C-alpha cells in the first residue's frame, strides 16, 4: 500500500516475468507480506463476478506465460486459481513467485487458493524442495514458501452460486459453515476435512469411496447434487485430476475439472482450458496449446 | 518340415532354413504386407528353435557360419533415433519405452540363438573362429536398445558367450569399461546400463580370491563414478549390488569404497541422498570392525549432516541406522570419539523438525545414545 | 570446510596478488603442485585459477613454471576440470617462447600424449594445434608422428578426441604434409568401427577439403566424401546432411555439379526422417549457392521433382523445415517458374495440417509477393490468406495479422474496404487477448498507411459501437483500441470522437473497466487540448478517486499526478 514498496514489487514482477528468480532475501519480504495479506481472509473466499478460474500449473512457467497470453494480463483481467503451482515442473520456484507477488499486488484482484501439493510432506517427496536447493543453495527460501502456503484459503465462493476448490467434498463436510468452521493454519493433516478438501476426486460410482491416491475420498453424482442444494450452488469448479481436453463435466454439469496444464509432465501432451465468467455469470472455455520452446553440473557440486 | 524329412539330406535341410530368413521384412512402414511370407518363416524359425533343443547329434561344423551370418543380418544395426526427449527438465525414470515393431521375428531370432549357445553339442573351439571381437562389439553396441526384452535377451546372450568363450573375456571386460566410461563422461544417456550391471556383477561372483590390480582399478574408476550420474535411480540396486559383492571378495577396499561415495554424495538430490544413505548400510553391514575405525570419523560427520537434514525422508532414512545391531555394537566400540561427533547433530534436533514420527525416531536414538553410556 | 577453501582457491589471485613475484613462484606454485590433491570443485577452481596468472608469474619468459601443475591437473578423470584445465594449457602456450616451447611444453605434450590413463592422452590430444606452427622442423615432425600415434589408439574416447581435433591441427599444416601425412589418417579415421569418431571424421572433412587445392580434392577427399554420405549410419548421413552447404562451398562450383546434386537428392530420398528434414533444412541454400550458368537448369531438373515429393511426407518435422524455406527459391526460378510450379506446393502447404507447417509457410509470404505481381498474389493466394484468417490455431492467426499490414497497402484501400475490413474488424473480437492486441497494432498500422478520414469514416464508429459490448474484456477492448488510435487520429478526431466514449464509460460497474477508463485517459492526455483537459477530464477523475476498489484509486491518484490535474 505504500508507494516505494509497491514500486519494488512491480519491478519484481515484471522481473519475474522474464523467468528471473527473486534473491532470498526478496523472497523473504514478500512471504511476509504476504503471510500479513492473507491472515484475514476467512476459509471460503467471497469473490466478484466477473473472474477467471484456472487449474493446476505445476511450475510450467513458460506455460503460464502461454496462459496470460491467452487470458489476458494480470492486472487487466481478475484471476482465481485452485493450487498445485509447484511440483512436476523446471520453474515451479519462478511460478510460485509470480503467482504470489500477483496476490499481494492485486489482492482484489487475484485469488489464490491451497492445493495439495502445497504442503511440506507433498513438496518434500516430489521436486519442489530440489528445486529451491538447486537455485538457491540453502534451504530457507523452501521453508519460507512452505510456512507461507499454511495461510492459503482453502476455498473460494464467486458470487455465491459458483463453488471453488482444489481436491473435492468430504464425508465429514456437507455445509459452508462447516467449511468456515475449520482450522486451517496447520500442515493439511494425513486425514479429516482439511485433508479431504484437496486430495478428493469425482467418480461415477457413487456414495463415498476409498481413494486410490491413498488420501482423500471419491464423492458421486448423488453427494455432488445433495452439496449443491443444501448449500445453494449451481456449479462446483475443481481441479487436481488430469483432463485430455482441458476441461472436462461431470454429474449431470455440476461439477467442472479444469486443467490449465497442457502437455502435463512435458509427456502427456494433453490440452488445457480456464473458465471466464462474464458479468452475468455465463462461463466460457477458452483451450489453447503449449508455448513453443525457443533457443534449445555434477550433483555432488556444492 | 524337417521332422518328415529323412535323415541323410537334414544338415542340407537346416542349412536351407538358416538361408532363409535372413532376409529383412518391414513391420513399420507397413504391417499387413507379405502376411504368407512372414507367416512361413516365423515358422520356420519355430520350427529351428524346437529341433535343436530336442534333437541330438545335429549341430555340425557347417551350421556354425550359417548361424552367426544370419544372427548377424537380422540383428546388427544401427539404432533409430531416441523418441523420449531429453533434457535437464525430464525425469530419467519417466521416459516410456519404445517397443521394436519388429519383436515377432526378434525374438524367435534370439530364442534361437540363445538355444544354439545353450545347445549340449555347441563346440566352443569350432564356434570361436566366427564368434569373434567384431562379433563381441556389435553385440554390445545394440545394449542402447530401448526394448527392455531387447535388452534382457542381449543380457543372456552376453552372459552365456562370456561363459562359454575365455579368449573374448578381456575384450569384453575392456568393451564394457569403454562403454561405462563413455557414458559417465560424455553422453550420460544410456539404456542397458542395468543389463550391464548385472553381467558385470555376475562376472564378480568368480573373480579369483587373490584380486587383480586390473579389477582393483576398475572399481576404484569405474563403479564408484557411476554413482554421480543422474540416472543412477534406474541401476541402482545393480550397482549397490556389486559393489558389496567387491567388498565380500576383499575387504581391504572398504576404506576407499566408503571415502568415494562420500566424495560423490549428492547435495541437491533428495532420492540419489536416500540411495546412497541405502547402499552405505548395505555396506556397512559387512564392514569389518578393524576398518571401521579407518573411516569412521568422516563416515559420521557425513551422517551428522545427512541427520540434520531438513529432508524427512533423508532423516528417517538416517535416522532408521539405530535399528541395526552392528552398527550399534560397534559404535559403543568406538563411542569415546563417536560422540561427541553426533551428539550436537541429534541434541540440536531434539525438537526442530515439522514432522512428528523424525521426532520419535530421534528420541529413540537419543535414549539410545544414552543408555549406551 | 568445503566452501571456505573454495572462497580460498577463488581469492587465490588477490593472495598470489600480495605475494611477490619470485616468491609465488618458489613457494606457492610448488604448494599447489604438491600438496593439494582434492575435490573436484576445488580441483576445477583451481584450474580456473591458474589460467590467468601468466602476467603474476614473471611474464613470458617464465610462464614455464605452470606447466607443472597444470600437467598433473589435466589427468583428472572428471570432464569438467580436465576441459577447463586444457583451455588453461592452450592459452598459456600462447605466451611460451618459441626457445623454450621444445624445451618444456613439447616434453610436456609428449609426456602428456604418453600417459597410462585415458584422461591424459585425452587432454594431450587438444594441445597439438597451439604448438605446432612455432616449433622447429624435427620437433613438428615427431609432433605429427605422435599425433598419428594417438589417431590410431585403442582406445575410443581418444579416438574421438582425435577426430574432434584434426581439422584443427589440420589448419595449421603445411600443404605437403597435408597431402601425405593427414589426409590418410582422416581416411583412417573415417572407417573406424565407431559411428561417433565416423561423424567427427565427416566434420573434419570439410575443414581438410577448405585448404587443398581444386586439382587434387577429387583424387583425396571426395572418394572418402562419397563413402561416408553412403554411409550406413543415420548418424553419420545425418552430420554429413547437415554440413552439405559447408562441403559445398568448400569442394569448388565444379565437382558440385557432378557429384553433390545427385548426393543431395539420395539424402533427401533416404529412409530416415531425421536425415531427411536435415536435408530439407539446407534444400534453399544448396540451390542459391549453385553454378550461375546452369543454376536454374540444375534446379528445375534434379530438385523442384524431388521436393514435390517431400511437401507430402509423412513426418512432420522435415514438411516444418520444407515450408520454412520453400519461398528461399522463388526469386532464383522467376516468375513464370514460380506461378507454374511453386504455387500449387505454396497452397499445398498453407491448407496443411500441421500448425507448424502453417506458421513457416505464411512467414515468408513477403518474398514470394517480391517476385510475382500483387495482382497475381490476390488471384493466387488471397482465397487461401482470407480462409487461414479464422484458423483455429491462434499462432496462425497472429502471424496473419501481423503479415496484413503489408498486404492492404500493397492491394489499395478500395480493395481493402471490401474484402478485408470485416476480417480485420472481426479480429477485434477474438476469444484470445493477444490477438485482440495484434489487431489494434495492425489496425494502427492501417490507419499510419491510409490516413486519418478513412479511418475516421470507416473504423471508427466500427470501434466505438463496441462499448456496448456485456463482455468487460470487450469492453477494455475499446479502451485498448482508443489508446492505439489516439496518437494517430489527431487532436480533432481525438477530442471530437472518442472522449465522449471514454468519459461516459467511465462510470461501468466493472471495477477492472472503471480502472482501465483511468489508463487510457491518463495515456491519451498528452494528445488532448487543455481546456479539454481541465473542464471535462478532471471531475471524472476526481470522481474516481472516490471510488471504493483501491486499483481504482492508485491507478486515478497517478494519472492525476503525471497528468498534472492535482
Ligand atoms: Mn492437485
Ligand atoms: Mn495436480
Amino acid at each position: 500500500d505504500e508507494k516505494v514498496f509497491t514500486k519494488e514489487l512491480d519491478q519484481w514482477i515484471e522481473q519475474l516475468n522474464e523467468c528471473k528468480q527473486l534473491s532470498e532475501s526478496q523472497v523473504k519480504s514478500l512471504c511476509e507480506k504476504a503471510k500479513e495479506i492473507l491472515t484475514k481472509e476467512s476459509n471460503v473466499q467471497e469473490v466478484r463476478c466477473p473472474v477467471t478460474v484456472c487449474g493446476d500449473v505445476h511450475g510450467q512457467f513458460h506455460d503460464l506465460m502461454e496462459l496470460f497470453r491467452i487470458g489476458g494480463k494480470s492486472p487487466d483481467t481478475n484471476y482465481l486459481f485452485m493450487g498445485d503451482y509447484v511440483d512436476r515442473g523446471y520453474y515451479s520456484v519462478e511460478t510460485v513467485t509470480l503467482l504470489v507477488a500477483l496476490k499481494v499486488r492485486y489482492r482484489e484482484r487475484i485469488t489464490i487458493l491451497r492445493g495439495n501439493h502445497e504442503s511440506r510432506q507433498i513438496t518434500q517427496v516430489y521436486g519442489f524442495y530440489d528445486e529451491c536447493l538447486r537455485k538457491y543453495g540453502n534451504a530457507n527460501v523452501w521453508k519460507y514458501f512452505t510456512d507461507l502456503f499454511d495461510y492459503l484459503p482453502l476455498t473460494a465462493l464467486v458470487d455465491g452460486q459458483i463453488f471453488c476448490l482444489h481436491g473435492g467434498l468430504s464425508p465429514s463436510i456437507d455445509t459452508l459453515d462447516h467449511i468456515r468452521a475449520l482450522d486451517r493454519l496447520q500442515e493439511v493433516p494425513h486425514e479429516g476435512p482439511m485433508c479431504d478438501l484437496l486430495w478428493s476426486d469425482p467418480d461415477d460410482r457413487g456414495g463415498w469411496g476409498i481413494s486410490p491416491r491413498g488420501a482423500g475420498y471419491t464423492f458421486g453424482q448423488d453427494i455432488s447434487e445433495t452439496f449443491n442444494h443444501a448449500n445453494g450452488l449451481t456449479l462446483v469448479s475443481r481441479a487436481h485430476q488430469l483432463v485430455m481436453e482441458g476441461y472436462n463435466w461431470c454429474h449431470d454439469r455440476n461439477v467442472v475439472t479444469i486443467f490449465s496444464a497442457p502437455n502435463y509432465c512435458y509427456r502427456c501432451g494433453n490440452q488445457a482450458a480456464i473458465m471466464e465468467l462474464d458479468d452475468t455469470l455465463k462461463y466460457s472455455f477458452l483451450q489453447f496449446d503449449p508455448a513453443p520452446r525457443r533457443g534449445e553440473t555434477p550433483d555432488y557440486f556444492l | 518340415a524337417l521332422k518328415d524329412s529323412p535323415t541323410q539330406e537334414r544338415e542340407e535341410l537346416f542349412i536351407q532354413k538358416l538361408r532363409q530368413c535372413c532376409v529383412l521384412f518391414d513391420f513399420v512402414s507397413d504391417p499387413l504386407s507379405d502376411l504368407k511370407f512372414k507367416e512361413v518363416k516365423r515358422a520356420g524359425l519355430n520350427e529351428m528353435v524346437e529341433y535343436i533343443t530336442h534333437s541330438r547329434d545335429v549341430v555340425t561344423e557347417a551350421i556354425y557360419p550359417e548361424a552367426v551370418t544370419m544372427f548377424s543380418v537380422n540383428l546388427f544395426r544401427t539404432l533409430p533415433p531416441s523418441s523420449n526427449p531429453t533434457g535437464a527438465e525430464f525425469d530419467p525414470k519417466e521416459d516410456e519405452p519404445t517397443l521394436e515393431a519388429a519383436w515377432p521375428h526378434l525374438q524367435l531370432v534370439y530364442e534361437f540363438f540363445l538355444r544354439f549357445l545353450e545347445s549340449p553339442d555347441f563346440q566352443p573351439n569350432i564356434a570361436k573362429k566366427y564368434i569373434d571381437q567384431k562379433f563381441v562389439l556389435a553385440l554390445l553396441d545394440l545394449f542402447d536398445s530401448e526394448d527392455p526384452r531387447e535388452r534382457d535377451f542381449l543380457k543372456t546372450i552376453l552372459h552365456r558367450i562370456y561363459g562359454k568363450f575365455l579368449g573374448l573375456r578381456a575384450y569384453i571386460r575392456r568393451q564394457i569399461n569403454h562403454i561405462f566410461y563413455r557414458f559417465i563422461y560424455e553422453t550420460e544417456h544410456h539404456n542397458g546400463i542395468a543389463e550391464l550391471l548385472e553381467i558385470l556383477g555376475s562376472i564378480i561372483n568368480g573373480f579369483a580370491l587373490p584380486l587383480k590390480e586390473e579389477h582393483k582399478m576398475f572399481l576404484i574408476r569405474v563403479l564408484l563414478p557411476l554413482h554421480k550420474v543422474k540416472s543412477l535411480s534406474v541401476y541402482h540396486p545393480q550397482l549397490a549390488y556389486c559393489v558389496v559383492q567387491f567388498l565380500e571378495k576383499e575387504s581391504s577396499l572398504t576404506e576407499p569404497v566408503i571415502v568415494g561415495l562420500l566424495k560423490f554424495w549428492p547435495k541437491t538430490h533428495s532420492p540419489k541422498e536416500v540411495m546412497f544413505l541405502n547402499e552405505l548400510e548395505e555396506i556397512l553391514d559387512v564392514i569389518e570392525p578393524s576398518e571401521f575405525s579407518k573411516v569412521m570419523e568422516p563416515l559420521f560427520r557425513q551422517l551428522a549432516k545427512c541427520v540434520s537434514s531438513p529432508h524427512f525422508q533423508v532423516a528417517e532414512r538416517a535416522l532408521y541406522y539405530w535399528n541395526n545391531e552392528y552398527i550399534m555394537s560397534l559404535i559403543s566400540d568406538n563411542a569415546a570419539r563417536v560422540l561427541p561427533i553426533m551428539f550436537p547433530a541429534l541434541y540440536r534436533n531434539s525438537k526442530s523438525h515439522w514432522n512428528k514420527t523424525i521426532h520419535g525416531l530421534i528420541y529413540n536414538a537419543l535414549k539410545l545414545f544414552m543408555e549406551m553410556n | 570446510d568445503v566452501q571456505l577453501r573454495l572462497n580460498s582457491i577463488k581469492k587465490l589471485s588477490t593472495i598470489a596478488l600480495a605475494l611477490g613475484v619470485e616468491r609465488t613462484r618458489s613457494e606457492l606454485l610448488p604448494f599447489l603442485t604438491d600438496t593439494i590433491y582434492d575435490e573436484d570443485e576445488v580441483l576445477l577452481a583451481l584450474a580456473e585459477q591458474l589460467g590467468t596468472f601468466t602476467t603474476l608469474v614473471g611474464g613470458p619468459e617464465y610462464v614455464h613454471c605452470l606447466l607443472p601443475p597444470l600437467e598433473s591437473l589435466a589427468t583428472v578423470e572428471e570432464t569438467v576440470v580436465r576441459d577447463k584445465a586444457v583451455e588453461s594449457l592452450r592459452a598459456i602456450s600462447h605466451e611460451h617462447s618459441p626457445s623454450d616451447l621444445e624445451a618444456h611444453f613439447v616434453p610436456l605434450v609428449k609426456r602428456l600424449a604418453g600417459g597410462d590413463w585415458f584422461t591424459s592422452r585425452t587432454s594431450a590430444c587438444g594441445l597439438f594445434s597451439v604448438c605446432y606452427p612455432r616449433v622447429s622442423s624435427a620437433v613438428k615432425a615427431e609432433l605429427r608422428q605422435y599425433f598419428r600415434n594417438l589417431c590410431s589408439d585403442d582406445t575410443p574416447m581418444v579416438r574421438r578426441a582425435a577426430a574432434s581435433k584434426l581439422g584443427e591441427f589440420a589448419k595449421v599444416l603445411e600443404l605437403d604434409n597435408v597431402k601425405s601425412e593427414i589426409i590418410p589418417m582422416f581416411s583412417n579415421l573415417a572407417s573406424d568401427e565407431q559411428d561417433s569418431v565416423r561423424l567427427l571424421a565427416v566434420e573434419a572433412c570439410v575443414n581438410i577439403a577448405q585448404l587443398l587445392p581444386q586439382e587434387d580434392l577429387e583424387a583425396l577427399v571426395m572418394p572418402t566424401l562419397r563413402q561416408a554420405a553412403e554411409d550406413k549410419s543415420w548418424r553419420v548421413r545425418y552430420m554429413v546432411a547437415d554440413k552439405f552447404t559447408e562441403l559445398q562451398k568448400a569442394v569448388g562450383p565444379e565437382i558440385t555439379k557432378t557429384d553433390l546434386v545427385p548426393a543431395f537428392q539420395n539424402l533427401m530420398k533416404d529412409c530416415e526422417a531425421e536425415v531427411r528434414a536435415a536435408a530439407s533444412h539446407k534444400v534453399k541454400e544448396f540451390c542459391e549457392n549453385l553454378s550461375a550458368d546452369c543454376r536454374e537448369n540444375v534446379i528445375m531438373s534434379q530438385i523442384l521433382p524431388c521436393i514435390k515429393e517431400l511437401v507430402s511426407d509423412a513426418n512432420q518435422h522435415v514438411k516444418s523445415a520444407l515450408a520454412s524455406v520453400i519461398m528461399g527459391l522463388s526469386p532464383i526460378l522467376g516468375k513464370d517458374n514460380t506461378i507454374e510450379h511453386l504455387l500449387p506446393l505454396f497452397l499445398a502447404q498453407l491448407k496443411d495440417e500441421c500448425p507448424e507447417v502453417r506458421l513457416n509457410i505464411i512467414s515468408n509470404l513477403d518474398c514470394v509477393n517480391e517476385v510475382i505481381g500483387i495482382r497475381q498474389l490476390s488471384q493466387s493466394l488471397l482465397p487461401a490468406i482470407v480462409e487461414l484468417a479464422e484458423d483455429a490455431k491462434w499462432r496462425v492467426r497472429l502471424a496473419i495479422i501481423e503479415y496484413m499490414p503489408l498486404l492492404a497497402g500493397q492491394l489499395g484501400v478500395e480493395f481493402f474496404d471490401e474484402k478485408l475490413n470485416s476480417l480485420c474488424m472481426a479480429w477485434l473480437v477474438d476469444h484470445v487477448y493477444a490477438i485482440r492486441e495484434a489487431a489494434t497494432s495492425n489496425l494502427k498500422k492501417l490507419v499510419e498507411k491510409f490516413g486519418k478520414e478513412w479511418a475516421h469514416a470507416t473504423i471508427i464508429p466500427k470501434v466505438l459501437a463496441m462499448s456496448g459490448d456485456p463482455n468487460y474484456l470487450h469492453r477494455m477492448t475499446t479502451l485498448f483500441c482508443i489508446n492505439v488510435l489516439s496518437e494517430v487520429c489527431g487532436q480533432d478526431i481525438t477530442t471530437k470522437h472518442m472522449l465522449p466514449t471514454v468519459l461516459r464509460m467511465a462510470g461501468d460497474p466493472v471495477a477492472n473497466v472503471r480502472f482501465n477508463v483511468a489508463k487510457s485517459l491518463q495515456k491519451i492526455g498528452p494528445i488532448l487540448d487543455n481546456s479539454t483537459l481541465q473542464s471535462e477530464v478532471k471531475p471524472i477523475l476526481e470522481k474516481l478517486t472516490q471510488d471504493q476498489d483501491v486499483d481504482v484509486k492508485y491507478f486515478a491518484q497517478e494519472a492525476l499526478t503525471v497528468l498534472s490535474l492535482a
